[PDB]
């Protein structure tokens, strides 16, 4: 499944 | 404990994710999450997250308990309990493996 970024930058 | 991310896929293909991922991301952390296997917790189907190295792991601890629904929750890292004050940055140096992915187990039990 797709990485996912957690929380913004 | 055997991660189904490894069993799916072989150091070759993590490797090669993890060469990209620190090349594209040098600010975010790449963690593997997957649940103890005799844990009673609900088990994660998402367990691929890449996460700001400045973010703690409380603050990691809060935004995955949001994902796993009166239940204790702990971490394990190579067989430890990290601080929750230490940042996903430093834990990322310490217990990375080869692939350069960091594993993150989580259980109901200490």
């Amino acid at each position: 499944s797709t990485w996912e970024i957690l929380a913004d930058d | 404990m055997k991660w189904a991310y490894k069993e799916e896929n072989n150091f070759e293909k993590r490797r090669a994710e993890g060469d990209k991922i620190r090349r594209k991301y040098p600010d975010r952390i790449p963690v593997i999450v997957e649940k103890a296997p005799k844990s009673k917790l609900h088990d994660l189907d998402k367990k691929k997250y890449l996460v700001p190295s400045d973010l703690t792991v409380g603050q990691f601890y809060f935004l995955i308990r949001k994902r796993i629904q009166e239940d204790a929750l702990f971490f394990f890292v190579n067989n430890v309990i990290p601080q929750t004050m230490t940042t996903m940055g430093q834990l990322y140096q310490d217990h990375h493996e080869e692939d350069l992915f960091l594993y993150i187990a989580y259980s109901d039990e200490s």
